[PDB]
RNA sequence: AAACUGAAGAGUUUGAUCAUGGCUCAGAUUGAACGCU
RNA sequence: GGGGCAACCCUGAUCCAGCCAUGCCGCGUGUGUGAAGAAGGCCUUUUGGUUGUAAAGCACUUUAAGCAGUGAAGAAGACUCCGU
RNA sequence: GCAAGCGUUAAUCGGAAUUACUGGGCGUAAAGGGAGCGUAGGUGGCUCGAUAAGUCAGAUGUGAAAUCCCCGGGCUUAACCUGG
RNA sequence: ACCCUGGUAGUCCACGCCGUAAACGAUGUCUACUAGUCGUUGGGUCCGGACUUAGUGACGCAGCUAACGCAAUAAGUA
């Protein structure tokens, strides 16, 4: 499953932009109500726990990706185990998968868009070492090192995709990947390190909510 | 009666560091100068020599030392006990500290330090832990 | 091959003895070495030992229902 | 507690038997009302619960708390026995699951229609 | 520059022929991230004032504490009366992973990433004093090396 | 080269406290059953 | 695997298909853009808040399912013929 | 908050250091036998030897495959399969 | 019932049972070590004192304890 509903109240819940809207308005235009927490009451009294601002910074990192608990607690099991910090690991699968990584190149205005040009098989990866372009639609494909991303010819002339470009140049191109706008074609250099993502996400609390 | 010579040992040294005593001395044994011989090179006492006294008896006297006012030895404990003897393998040797304390271990080679049996790739009695 | 030692604690039988044999099975939790013991009743065909004897016992082919060792040294003897 | 006092008698922990006996290890049992009655609760509170009492399937009779508003259970009703105490009632360790085999879901029940046995409404 | 966090709230009484006299007694840990850390209870009518009054009396008890860059140099068990503490260093990323009480010393003295278990009674006083007991006796192999008289080499 | 990475507590006895000590809870798991879908 | 010189026969082993959300994993139920912030509900200090860019509208996309084509690999080359 | 599932019940371990080997206690919270002698048993002074059973180390054989973990490789990804 | 006046078993003796008490220091036994002060019992050795032993007490450090409190006769360190 994915997530259908209005895209400003989840932000709004997490208190800071997430990305669920193309950047043609600024944040703060767009829904204009972002000070307190979609519902009735939202900003009101109560002091907020510690499993609060905990349950809060992973459903905010779910909701910046769009993945839901099973498929994200997998990822949490698979950063654990594997070499080095938990919380760096579990930020680089999920900036490693293919819907994320079609938006990070310039192709969907946002994951959503992008989640819809990857699973509509718009979208061929190859995998570095072999030779041919396979059309995918999983959304959740790990790219790795040397991955290259080419637009499909019959969705190249997408005027979705021409528009996706512009408005990605205005909020940059990471330099973990190598975009080429004329192509239609990108390369998955390398997977983004710790400090080439917002220091406004504390990956601290997500392994310290995922310990009970 | 006494049936712990090594326990008695360290209950000695123990107290009086506790006591803030300069020196603390017992009846000797080859046993007890070769685990005093240890903390002296260790850098754990100041000395420990052997006076042979009379009827074939000997006296094994140690001198402590303190370090701003506190006693060096800031923990020794028995692990290997005469009701439950601990031996473990060249692996097996339980860290003090962290490396900063040392487990006494009594090997074919003799008491030494439990870091002296894991460069010889050689296990032994773990006889005490002092930090 | 398989040899076994151990003293006698019985040589009532006929070209048979009864061999203790001790062993230190250590627990499996709690990790003290317990002192246990088997009977073991060995072949002595010149029936020659008696008990209180240190003997040397290998397992060979079963020589009656249970009874399956044979004497093969004698190191020591009753003081 | 000594080393040699531990490999003589060892700890021994015990395990505690099943809360609900009835069941014999199952997640429901089957069961026959042969009472459908009401009581009232311990000292704090007051109200008229109801409760039937059940004959089951594995040869005991127990009473089973009928939750909700309203039911139509009486005697020779067959009904689903699952586990679960009801504090305020003394003896009562078993709830009757409602829409399961007789026992008919909560009328017009809305927000928690799973736990009572009610369709979705349409 | 100094962070402040407060621990737990509680609400006392005492007896009187009127009645009951309500107060409340707030526990903080100040810290201030890296290495001096320090914790104390005040008391008074209103939270705001125990709030206030906890954080003066633990801004003069205070300890600097040399951690291993990220996390404790040792393992450590120490104890208060009836609760007793143990945490051992933990690897780069782990996070501290603790109690209410243990969290709270050990986040707020520099700790990132160590492991906790609180034994005994889990009474938030004396859990922070017993991890606050265990943050002060804790060492540093320079310490250990300098106390025998040799060099941390010569003493891995 | 690597197999070497791992440890959280809370509620409830009191006018209030600390301790003791039971009960309960948050986790994981299933050849599962049942209810709604 | 059994029988036979083989041809071949037998094999509810096995290889598959059927039923079941029973579990694990994956995908979908759309995507962008949309404000005097429509109506309706709910609250309300009776006029504001909220559902809420949510909807409508506008522009797209067709994964899965459906329809139509095409189409590997699972096959070990048995037999028969020639040569050594 | 989860999501083609979500809850409830049953069941095991956990949290429970609440049988505590790692890792608890016994003056007053539960807990020292009324006291002693003593059998089995447990444990046991110093010094010089012998032995090598325990202990430690090395080698060799064995510890099936699968499973677990590590490094890879194939399924569009994953589950799955798979080489060392 | 408490109080009063009487009063039998028992309390006493011999020989046997019983085997229990808040049979308590509510603290098992045996070792070694760890500031000190003041009593007291039975010794001993010195010069009315001093010292040293084996008991028996009152205090009081460190240490321990939830606290009370224990504290060389430990509930300290083993």
């Amino acid at each position: 499953a994915r997530y259908i509903g209005p895209k400003l109240k989840l932000s709004r819940r997490e208190g800071t932009d997430l990305g669920l809207k193309s950047g043609v308005k600024p944040y703060d235009v767009k829904t204009k109500k972002a000070a307190r927490p979609p519902g009735q009451h939202g900003v009101s009294r109560n002091k907020t726990s510690e499993y609060a601002l905990q349950l809060r910074e992973k459903q905010k990192v779910k909701r910046i990706y769009g993945v839901l608990e099973r498929q994200f607690a997998n990822y949490y099991k698979e950063a654990a185990r594997k070499r080095g910090a938990t919380g760096e690991n579990l930020l680089a699968m999920l900036e490693s998968r293919l819907d994320n990584v079609v938006y990070r190149m310039g192709f969907g205005s946002t994951r959503a868009e992008a989640r819809q040009l990857v699973s509509h098989r718009t979208v061929m990866v190859k995998k570095a070492g072999r030779d041919e372009f396979v059309r995918v639609n999983i959304p959740s494909i790990q790219l790795q090192d040397g991955d290259v991303i080419a637009i499909q010819e019959k969705s190249r002339e997408q005027l979705r995709i021409k528009n996706a470009i512009e408005l990605a140049t205005q909020r940059g191109i990471p330099e973990w990947l190598d975009v080429d706008h004329s192509k239609l074609q990108g390369t998955f250099k390398k997977a983004p390190d710790r400090i080439d993502l917002p220091a406004e996400i504390n990956e601290s609390l997500i392994v310290e909510l995922y310990s009970k | 009666s006494m049936q712990d010579t090594v326990g008695d040992m360290l209950t000695r040294i123990r107290n009086a560091q506790m006591a803030n005593k300069v020196s603390v001395a017992m009846p000797s044994s080859k046993l007890r100068k070769s685990i005093a011989d240890l903390l002296v090179s260790e850098g754990y006492v100041a000395s420990a020599v052997v006076n042979a006294e009379e009827n074939n008896k000997a006296t094994l006297s140690i001198e402590l030392k303190y370090f701003e006012g506190k006693a060096v030895i800031e923990t020794i404990q028995r692990f290997s006990r005469p009701g439950l003897r601990q031996h473990r393998g060249k692996d097996a040797i339980p860290t003090v500290k962290q490396g900063m304390g040392v487990a006494i271990v009594s090997t074919s080679q003799g008491i030494m330090s439990d870091r002296a049996a894991r460069a010889a790739g050689i296990g032994g009695e773990v006889v005490a832990f002092v930090a | 091959a398989s040899v076994l030692t151990g003293r006698v604690v019985s040589d009532k039988m006929d070209k048979s003895i009864t061999v203790l044999i001790e062993r230190l099975v250590r627990h499996p939790l709690y990790g003290k070495q317990l002192r246990r013991s088997t009977k073991i009743k060995a072949h002595d065909e010149n029936n020659v030992c008696q008990q209180g004897d240190l003997v040397r016992i290998k397992e060979t082919r079963p020589i009656s229902k249970t009874k399956a060792w044979t004497l093969v040294d004698v190191v020591e003897k009753v003081e | 507690a000594t080393t040699n006092q531990l490999i003589r008698k060892g700890r021994k922990t015990i395990k505690e038997k099943s809360k609900v006996p009835a069941l014999q290890a199952c997640p429901q049992r089957r069961g026959v009302c042969t009472r459908v009655y009401t009581t009232t609760p311990k000292k704090p509170n007051s109200a008229m619960r109801k409760v039937c009492r059940v004959r089951l399937t594995s040869g005991y009779e127990v009473s089973s708390y009928i939750g909700g508003e309203g039911h139509n259970l009486q005697e020779h009703s067959v009904v689903l026995i699952r586990g679960g105490r009801v504090k305020d009632l003394p003896g009562v360790r078993y709830h009757t699951v409602r829409g399961a085999l007789d026992c008919a879901g909560v009328k017009d029940r809305k927000q928690g229609r799973s736990k009572y046995g009610a369709k979705k409404p349409k | 520059g100094l962070v402040e966090r407060l621990v737990t709230v509680d609400r006392v009484a005492k007896v009187v022929k009127g009645g009951r006299i309500f107060s409340f007694t707030a526990l903080t840990v100040v810290g201030d991230g890296n290495g001096r850390v320090g914790f104390g209870r005040g008391k008074a009518r209103e939270v705001p004032a125990a709030i206030q009054k906890a954080l003066e009396a633990a801004k003069r008890n205070m300890i600097t504490v040399e951690l291993n860059d990220a996390t404790l140099h040792h393992p450590i068990k120490a104890r208060h009366g009836a609760s007793k503490v143990y945490m051992q260093p933990a690897s780069e990323g782990t996070g501290v992973i603790a109690g209410g009480a243990m969290r709270a010393v050990l986040e707020v003295a520099g700790v990132k990433d160590v492991l906790t278990k609180c034994y005994g009674s889990t009474n938030t006083a004396n859990v922070v004093r017993a991890t606050f007991n265990g943050l002060r006796d804790m060492s540093t192999p320079e310490k250990m090396a300098a106390k025998r008289g040799k060099s941390v080499d010569e003493i891995l």
